[PDB]
């Protein structure tokens, strides 16, 4: 009685996914993850404990959004014993990061978290932020409460009128001032005020939280940026770097001042204007063409096939599984059906039939 | 054998011992129980279904050999089947189960196993009537095979107190075993004791179990309850005696003991200081009261060399009171032979056994079964540790490397004086060192246990912190516990054989074994329940840590293997450690110069 | 009530918490024309009550006046007041029934 189970689960998640928009949705991202590192994240409840694990997923996060979406820098902030420390600025260099990380891993998390100290010293580090780029800040919180200084409305007021989004991870339950600064940055929306229910759901969040979000109509910034693809060499001779300074054998040349640097998608030094490849742009392109959901037939109907389309297997035997691709009008198993639909982004049904 | 079972030619080992004769069951995967038929031994699966029903009727039945996490290794006994239907149980019920739940057919010698222990439930009682034994019982049937008895010289007549323990053992023996179910409630002949269950008592899940296997009926079943290390066993006996509201007494074998119950009972229990009556050296004073206690421990009734006329008076007094209840608490102590006049003194109903270990040298233990009855309840030691009731514990056994410097002198010592000889090892003084050094520097509480109180005063000197033995006199020994327990002065004591059991030392969660019995298991095994009642044994990352320092080259290996073997067969591991940590880290070793090493050797050829 | 009832008909009396209907017009001189309740048609479980019978240490505890001064039953009450304020995110309000109890316990969990 498992398979009915199921059925009605998948059904009950599916009603979710019904609605599938094309969102103009944020490329030019500008994220920014503070760390509590307080008392609470101390307790072993959670195995090993709270401190361990957020590191990880961090580590996780930091990966995952520099390869979904390598056009955006990351700043992580420190929060502890009532401080909110910088540890990290906006880089294009992951790496920077994960070694910051890495030196948080061996200290000890502890004290108390100042949200107000935090959003504040952020919204700063935020304010030398182009007008393209997306501001949004990634929060995890542990405590029920928060000791601050001073207001946090005024804070709250700043951020909306500076156009900067929040999302707020909280550990043990619902706070009510976090509820309330979601819901007031966010133009009412309840849907940034999540809390965990156990570590999986953490991965789901965060891997939730990986992907670009959609903008608003209102809030419009429609324009043009100016870009430049270089030029990569090999030479022989080692050669000093306009960025580290020092001696290298390769590296990309600059396409307007025709300086060299070291790393891709990253900015110019010199004539400082923006480097990529045509690979980082048609990155997103997922995000930018969406894929339809996949319909199982039904096991009482006339079957148009009885073996999977895409990976050529045998359609398994009560219910019916499969998925089929209406915009390619081809039934499919549910295992192609994850990897069209997560893995791949294009459905091959729709390569094969001619437009 | 369901089968010809032609013997295969990798059966020779298998002295009867290839159980593939059998016709395996297709629900196999469903049900959890083997049956091995040629030691009567059952093997039980962890990992199927029907075990959870299953677990509490094996252990009614059956006795468990051996319970890794994998395989419990379970045995029907006639021991074990004499219990289930003490408890109220019978073996058609018990061969049907069987047949329901085991993956294989029932043994024809399992089934006659069962069929002959069933016993006369019910026919042969005795009741207590103004401190006379009147064995009760239901018909003359019972009356005239027990006159057909040579031993013995509705209806009830009398046996003598001292003639009753000999005709227990001998209805036992011709398999006619006595109940001794109380009716405290019908019975109003003893004085009711108006003690009643306070709502700040709340039982446990399978304290609740021990009681109601117990009391079924309603009636108080007599016999032993096997309980851990700290599992409530005082509230146990305490709830008992509150839904009894009769005349209870209680011994247990430590004055520290009478104090520590008498202090929890009048906690935990409606009775009034004024009921309790305290008997000892220190005062022996009565209760005039109606309903009430008096508490001793065993030596104030088995003393007769020197004996004051008022512990005379007291003796008399709890001789002339017919009580209802009775619990011998560390029950391993009084089958012996001083001690075993519980039933030639005391007149009292309902005989309840707790202790921790259901285990010794000799076979008096089974002597519990014609002195208070059978096990009326276990709880599993490796189930109550993963829920929780008692500890998990990091054992970590030390092969300490034998020096050559002590062993020279150790092969041409005498007998008598050897043990002496290669237990002050200084290589164990440097490891020792080292290992308190280090769990200071963790911050663990940290008990050291020898057996001599020499070597534990010498070590006791070395360390700069006092000792407490068996010839430390009362009020010292309580100074430095206090000491240790809350002075940071004293961060370390050395404890023995007043230590190793009938205590109440839970926070050392640090124990380091410098030495111990010759083969006494008992002695270990409480060592290891002083910390299996640890309060830290609930949090989360939690291992006690038990070390045992034992000197290479000499037959001390077999020995601590000998007395940790329970320890293993019940769960709790020894491991191998040898090549110990940070020898050499440390600075100063004790006697670690060659020059000290000859020092202490011939200061203890002082002695030796 | 009798100036009241004698003087107006229609007379609406209702609360929320109000149990047993039938004990006010026990208590007063009244009679009403129809007596019936409302049960919670609720889709989901929104509201958690529980009967603390029982301490951590499964001790029961009472406000009886004469064991008000019970340091178990303050060990138990601070116990559960410290674990729920440590689990407890925006407000939480505590009733006593009476002043003086509560005076002397929290002076002395002040103590
Ligand atoms: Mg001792
Ligand atoms: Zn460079
Ligand atoms: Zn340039
Ligand atoms: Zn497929
Ligand atoms: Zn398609």
């Amino acid at each position: 009685a498992s398979l009915v189970a199921s059925i009605v689960e998948a059904r009950k998640k599916r009603t979710a996914k019904k609605n599938i928009t094309p969102y103009q949705r944020g490329i030019i991202r500008s994220l920014i993850l503070t760390l509590d590192c307080s008392e609470a994240m101390l307790e072993k409840d959670l195995r090993p404990n709270r401190h361990a694990m957020i590191i990880q997923y961090a580590i996780d996060f930091v990966h995952e959004f520099f390869d979904q979406n390598p056009i955006s820098q990351m700043g992580i902030i420190i929060m502890r014993n009532g401080l909110a420390q910088l540890v990290s600025q906006v880089s294009g260099n992951p790496q920077d990061h994960i070694d910051a990380l890495k030196s948080i891993r061996k200290q000890e998390p502890k004290g108390n978290p100042s949200l107000q100290n935090a959003l504040e010293m952020a919204r700063g580090l935020l304010l030398p932020v182009p007008a393209h780029c997306t501001r949004e800040v990634l929060i995890v919180f542990g405590s029920l409460s928060t000791t601050d200084p001073g207001d946090i409305h005024q804070t709250i007021d700043s951020l909306v009128s500076e156009k900067i989004r929040v999302k707020v991870l909280g550990l043990s339950a619902q706070v009510a001032i976090c509820k309330e600064l979601c819901k007031a940055t966010n133009y009412g929306d309840e849907s940034f005020y999540k809390i965990l229910l156990d570590e999986t759901h953490l991965k789901e969040l965060f891997n939730e939280a990986v992907t670009p979000l959609p903008v608003n109509k209102i809030n419009k910034g429609f324009t043009l940026v100016k870009m430049g693809f270089p030029t990569r060499i090999f030479e022989d001779t080692p050669t000093f770097c306009s960025c580290h300074s020092k001696l290298v054998y390769g590296g990309y040349f600059c396409p307007n001042c025709h300086s060299k640097v070291c790393s891709l998608p990253t900015v110019c030094p010199c004539c400082d204007l923006m480097l990529i490849l045509s690979t980082h742009l048609a990155r997103s392109y997922h995000h930018l063409m969406p894929l339809k959901t996949f319909a199982e037939v039904p096991t009482t109907e006339k079957f148009r096939s009885e073996d999977c389309f895409s990976c050529q297997s045998r359609f398994p035997i009560l219910t019916s599984s499969r998925y089929r691709c209406e915009d390619c009008k081809q039934e499919f198993c549910v295992d192609c059906d994850v990897f069209i639909h997560e893995i791949l982004h294009n459905c091959p049904g729709c390569e094969s039939k001619p437009v | 054998i369901p089968a010809d079972f032609v013997p295969d030619s990798v059966s020779g080992m298998f002295r009867s011992h290839d159980f593939s004769y059998l016709r395996l069951r297709p629900d196999h995967a469903s049900r959890p129980l083997w049956i091995s038929p040629s030691d009567g031994r059952i093997i039980l699966e962890s990992f199927s279904p029907l075990a959870e029903q299953a677990q509490d009727f094996l252990v009614t039945i059956a006795e468990p050999i051996s319970r890794p996490s994998h395989i419990h290794e379970y045995k029907i006994t006639a021991y074990s089947l004499y219990a289930a239907v003490s408890v109220g149980l019978e073996t058609d019920d018990i061969i049907s189960v069987l047949d329901r739940l085991s993956k294989v057919p029932v043994a024809e010698s399992i089934i006659n196993f069962i069929k002959g222990a069933t016993i006369s439930y019910g026919k042969v009682k005795l009741v207590i009537k103004h401190n006379r034994y009147f064995v009760e019982t239901t018909q003359a049937d019972i009356l005239q095979m027990l006159l057909n008895d040579s031993v013995i010289g509705v209806h009830s007549f009398e046996i003598a107190n001292e003639s009753v323990e000999v005709v227990k053992k001998r209805c036992q023996e011709i398999d006619y075993p006595v109940l001794e179910e109380y009716d405290f409630r019908n019975d109003h002949r003893n004085p009711d004791l108006d003690i009643d269950l306070k709502p700040s008592t709340q039982i446990r899940p399978y304290q609740e179990k021990s009681l109601s296997k117990m009391f079924g009926n309603g009636r108080a079943r007599s016999g032993i309850i096997v309980l851990p290390c700290g599992a409530g066993k005082t509230l146990v006996g305490i709830t008992a005696a509150c839904t009894i509201k009769k005349s209870v007494i209680v011994l247990c074998t430590s004055s520290v003991s009478v104090m520590q119950w008498r202090q929890q009972f009048l906690q935990w229990c409606t009775l009034q200081p004024e009921n309790c009556a305290v008997f000892t050296s220190d005062n022996k004073e009565m209760f005039q009261t109606e309903s009430g206690l008096v508490v001793s421990t065993y030596s104030m009734v088995a003393n007769t060399r020197n004996r004051s006329h008022d512990s005379q008076k007291v003796m008399d007094f709890l001789t002339g009171r017919e009580w209802g209840f009775i619990i011998l608490d560390e029950v391993h102590v009084v089958p012996a032979a001083m001690f075993r006049r519980v039933v030639s003194t005391i007149a009292a109903h309902a005989k309840l056994g707790l202790t921790a270990t259901l285990v010794r040298e000799d076979d008096k233990i089974g002597d519990l079964n014609f002195l208070i009855g059978p096990k009326l309840y276990e709880a599993n030691w490796m189930e109550l540790s993963q829920k929780g009731h008692i500890a998990n514990v990091q054992c970590a056994e030390v092969w300490c490397p034998m020096t050559a410097e002590f062993y020279q002198e150790y092969l041409r010592e005498t007998a008598r004086k050897r043990m002496l000889l290669y237990i002050m090892n200084p290589t164990k003084f440097q490891a020792c060192q080292f290992l308190i050094q280090y769990h200071e520097r963790r911050g663990d509480k940290i008990i050291v246990f020898s057996d001599n109180v020499y070597a534990l005063q010498e070590y006791a000197l070395k360390m700069g912190k006092p000792f407490i033995y068996g010839s430390t006199p009362q009020q010292e020994r309580m100074n430095i516990l206090q000491n240790f327990q809350y002075n940071d002065q004293i961060n370390t004591i050395f404890l023995s054989k007043v230590g190793d059991t009938s205590i109440d030392l839970p926070e050392a969660t640090c124990l380091i074994q410098i030495s111990s019995h010759y083969g006494s298991r008992r002695q270990e095994a409480q060592r290891l329940g002083r910390i299996l009642r640890a309060k830290r044994r609930n949090d989360e990352g939690f291992n006690a840590f038990f070390y045992s320092l034992v000197s290479k080259d000499t037959q001390e290996m077999y020995y601590s293997t000998k007395r940790q073997a329970f320890l293993v067969d019940q769960g709790y591991a020894f491991k191998v450690i040898t090549h110990l940590h940070g020898m050499e880290n440390i600075p100063n070793l004790a006697y670690a110069s060659p020059r000290e090493r000859r020092e202490l050797l011939q200061e203890v050829l002082l002695k030796n | 009530i009798k100036p009241v009832f004698e003087r107006f008909s229609s007379v609406i009396i209702t609360s929320g918490t109000i149990s047993p209907l039938d004990m006010y017009p026990r208590m007063l001189n009244f009679k009403t024309v129809l007596q019936k309740s409302y049960a919670m048609t609720l889709a989901k479980k929104s509201f958690l009550p529980m009967i603390i019978t029982k301490g951590s240490d499964q001790v029961a505890i009472s406000s009886r006046f004469e064991i008000r001064n019970d340091p178990s039953i303050v060990r138990n009450y601070g116990s559960m007041l410290v674990e729920f304020a440590k689990i407890t995110p925006d407000g939480m309000v505590v009733f006593f029934p009476s002043y003086l109890y509560m005076e002397s316990i929290v002076s002395m969990w002040q103590t």
